[PDB]
């Protein structure tokens, strides 16, 4: 029973801390999608 | 991407702001935008 | 082999010249939409 619970708590702190990780990498997302989307444009003026 | 001249000419004022101004909203604001409408999802990262 | 057997040795001469193809299909491609940046709009996982 101890060993059982204890994998089970750890995946369970494992499957907590992984979305706080997602959040992270999707706010750093934003930001640099925001200068993409900027550096993307000033190249269609230059197309154009 | 679509300029405002060219998706106003089938779409209205009203949407292109509601549209426009669900980019920058709160967390809380979205979801409760989300359970608004009939099976959508809105998003910071959903405007451009 | 045969009996028709054609026999003239003299240069024939030039009937027609030769032009650019009247043709205005499959010379060409097919046009391919794609970029990254639609990749940008994901979902919040608020649920569970």
């Amino acid at each position: 029973n101890a060993t059982l619970f204890n994998k089970l708590k750890e995946l369970q702190q494992a499957n907590a801390e992984k979305s706080k990780l997602n959040d992270e990498l999707r706010s750093k997302y934003q930001i640099e999608s925001s200068k993409a989307a900027e550096s993307a444009q000033t190249l269609k003026i230059l197309q154009e | 991407a679509a300029t405002s001249e060219e998706i106003l000419e089938v779409h209205t004022k009203e949407h292109l702001e509601f549209i426009e101004s669900t980019e920058k909203m709160s967390r809380e604001e979205l979801l409760k935008e989300t359970e608004k409408g009939d099976s959508v999802y809105f998003n910071n990262d959903s405007y451009a | 082999e045969n009996s028709l057997s054609t026999t003239s040795k003299s240069k024939r001469q030039v009937i027609v010249p030769v032009c650019m193809p009247k043709i205005h299909y499959s010379p060409l491609k097919t046009g391919l939409c794609y970029d990254v940046r639609m990749r940008y709009h994901a979902k919040i996982f608020t649920s569970y």
